[PDB]
């Protein structure tokens, strides 16, 4: 009787990307 | 010096503070035969802004001994040696030079969880501090008098053994509190003869440490702009109250409404049964100490629509002395993974350190969300928000001020598990007002207006039976639109 | 210079950033023997067309101090810790020009939340400024004054006692304050004998500024 009319993407946390700060 | 004087009238959390530090370090003879030794390192939680960092210059003062302090995250550098040999210093130089008080702060950064951070720089740091307090082993000499707010934020793997499993929490300064920090800090200030200090602890009641001495200094720049020996007079203290802003409710800047217990409710019975059990545990607490019962903390409100369920919400905001967080409704549920289920708590846990509060949880059919037959309705089961509404629903509870006010305008939706006796134990259903229920709403619109001579009144409130208490707004309303229209048609 | 006459509006809240920064400093010995001096920050927030910028214009030039002016995320260099010695050198070349006005801009980045935030460098410039803030304590100082929006991005470790605690917002004007901001606009301008101000304002409803 009842169908399940969506899914709901409620995650995904993504990519990140450093900044490597240089030594000297 | 800051002497005893700095924190006066808390000795609730001050004289049993002085048995964690002082106490053993007096005398090392009440340790003996005794068995196993408690206080090796104390965690102290509670509202910050109170005097965390003054109640470590008292000890100092009172005690003698040598104080070694750290200002907390000064430390935060990217040189080997400059936040590894430091922190080294701090343990060694106090051991030679006994006793060995130590004091840090503002470790809300420092030390997180282990999930943020995996094998750098920071948290190569925080893990010399974990074998450098188990390294101390003098009897009775070290002692960490470390303070810290934020709980949630401190990784539980300094809480292991006996580094910080003694947990002391500062009490909020209400019985007599409040009432000496106001007084240290107008003995060096200039005021007038025509203050009451006992008038001016009890008409606020929101109070954060941190503010105590920002209401008082208001004050002062209110003699400035007015005059352009000097003294803070009556009306100086009086402006106050309209821009309170105590440091925790730094959220809440909505708009609130005046409500003088007339503008509200066409019903006195079940207006004065939700004030007696909202007014007595803020008070004073000897009531229920002496009969022993349970406080109700939070009330449900149900019924139609349109009736005065979130119209009396605005009414405990203002004329209740415990303070108002209000959100609207379904706003505190963010789009991602784990901010979603953190959401719900940091609004808790801000409010619940300071709290003479009541909240004001708005549509509980987005909350409840009928979990009955869920099916993966949020998807990858991210409806965990009824259950961690649970987690801070009865926990720590003994005396402390939580009331969840709930309008909500269908009950069925609403899970029996909140329902339950142990949660929620008043249950309030705001019925149709009757024919002499009607003539308070509408003299509460028709109080502070302009208005003709009498006409007939009660034959209103007999003609519209049959409809809700926002209904006779609509017809007050026209009858005001309709005074608008032909004045414009008066004008020639 | 600006001055004050190119502020328009907002009468309400003009008075409370004078005498935060002007009175401090027209009258050092009115604050003594009174306690201690109360105004040590402010926030300005709201929406960003609302003349927030111009407002430590007015500062810089109406009265007679030293300068430095601090952006946004500017401070941010590859080396061994600059990022927390180079806004540690804006607070020191302050203490050494006292009495002297400074400014920080764009505070939606250098201090944000800390539960939030992710990286190494950004949540060191937000620990960098609880420290050197609270722990100035100098008299007649540069306090300091910070225009940025969305309030809620603020940490509530800035909010405290002592770094803001007196923060205003700029408000939206609705009803007789935009007739002084087109007063101002059109002071500069010669307009012809055929506009009519009081009638411009009156039209429109929604504007920032
Ligand atoms: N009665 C009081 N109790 C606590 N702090 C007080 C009181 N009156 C004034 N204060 C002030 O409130 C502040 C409390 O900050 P504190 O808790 O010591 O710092 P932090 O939480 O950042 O470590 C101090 O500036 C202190 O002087
Ligand atoms: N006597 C009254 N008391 C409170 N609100 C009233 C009254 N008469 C009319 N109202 C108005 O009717 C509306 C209904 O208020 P309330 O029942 O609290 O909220 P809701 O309709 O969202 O459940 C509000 O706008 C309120 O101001
Ligand atoms: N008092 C004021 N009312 C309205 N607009 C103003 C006011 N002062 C300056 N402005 C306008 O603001 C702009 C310059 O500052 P602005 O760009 O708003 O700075 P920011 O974006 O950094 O807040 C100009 O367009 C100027 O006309
Ligand atoms: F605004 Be009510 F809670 F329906
Ligand atoms: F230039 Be403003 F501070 F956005």
């Amino acid at each position: 009787a009842a169908a399940a009319a969506a899914a709901a993407a409620a995650a995904a946390a993504a990519a990140a990307a450093a900044a490597a700060a240089a030594a000297a | 010096e800051v002497g005893y004087d700095d924190i006066g009238g808390c000795r609730k959390q001050m004289a049993q503070i002085r048995e964690m530090v002082e106490l053993p370090l007096r005398h090392p003879q009440l340790f003996k035969a005794i068995g196993i030794k408690p206080p090796r390192g104390v965690l102290m939680y509670g509202p910050p802004g109170t005097g965390k960092t003054l109640m470590a210059r008292a000890v100092a003062n009172e005690t003698g001994a040598f104080f070694f302090l750290i200002n907390g995250p000064e430390v935060m550098s990217k040189m080997a040696g400059e936040s590894e040999s430091n922190l080294r210093k701090a343990f060694e130089e106090a051991e030679k030079n006994a006793p060995a008080i130590i004091f840090i702060d503002e470790i809300d950064s420092i030390a997180p969880k282990r999930d943020k951070t995996n094998g750098e720089v920071e948290r190569r740091v925080v893990s010399q501090l974990l074998t450098l307090m188990d390294g101390m082993k003098a009897r009775s000499n070290v002692v960490v008098i470390a303070a810290t707010n934020r709980p949630n934020s401190i990784d539980p793997a300094l809480r292991r053994f006996g580094r910080f499993d003694r947990e002391v929490d500062i009490g909020i300064p209400d019985a007599t509190g409040r009432l000496e920090v106001l007084r240290i800090h107008t003995k060096n200030m200039k005021l007038a003869d025509d203050v009451d200090l006992e008038a001016l602890a009890a008409e606020t009641h929101g109070y954060v440490g941190a503010d105590i001495a920002s209401l008082c200094s208001e004050a002062a720049m209110q003699q400035i702009r007015e005059k352009m020996s000097l003294g803070v007079t009556m009306d100086n203290f009086r402006f106050a109250l309209g821009n309170s802003n105590p440091s925790a409710l730094r959220e809440t800047v909505v708009e609130s409404v005046n409500v003088t217990w007339d503008d509200v409710g066409g019903l006195d019975e079940i207006k004065e049964e939700l004030k007696e059990t909202v007014e007595y545990p803020v008070l004073h607490p000897d009531q229920y100490t002496k009969f022993g019962l349970s406080p109700s903390k939070g009330v449900l409100f149900y019924g139609p629509p349109g009736t005065g369920k979130t119209l009396l919400a605005k009414a405990v905001a203002t004329e209740v002395s415990a303070n108002f967080i209000s959100v609207k409704g379904p706003e505190l549920l963010s789009m991602w993974y784990g901010e979603s289920e953190s959401n719900i708590r940091d609004i808790f846990d801000k409010a619940r350190a300071a709290a003479p509060t009541v909240v004001f949880l708005d549509e509980l059919d987005s909350i409840a969300k009928a979990r009955g037959g869920s099916l993966g309705d949020a998807g990858g089961a991210s409806d965990r928000v009824v259950n961690q509404l649970l987690t801070e629903m009865d926990g720590m509870n003994a005396k402390k001020n939580v009331f969840v006010i709930g309008a909500t305008n269908r009950p069925d939706q609403i899970d029996p598990a909140i329902l339950r006796p142990g949660r929620l134990d008043q249950l309030i259903y705001v019925p149709l007002p009757d024919e002499n229920a009607r003539l308070s709403i509408l003299n509460a619109q028709l109080r502070k207006t302009p208005l003709e001579p009498g006409l007939e009144l009660t034959a209103i409130a007999k003609a519209t039976q049959g409809f809700s208490g926002a209904d006779l707004l609509y017809i007050v309303q026209r009858a005001a639109k309709y005074a608008i229209k032909d004045s414009i048609e008066a004008h020639r």
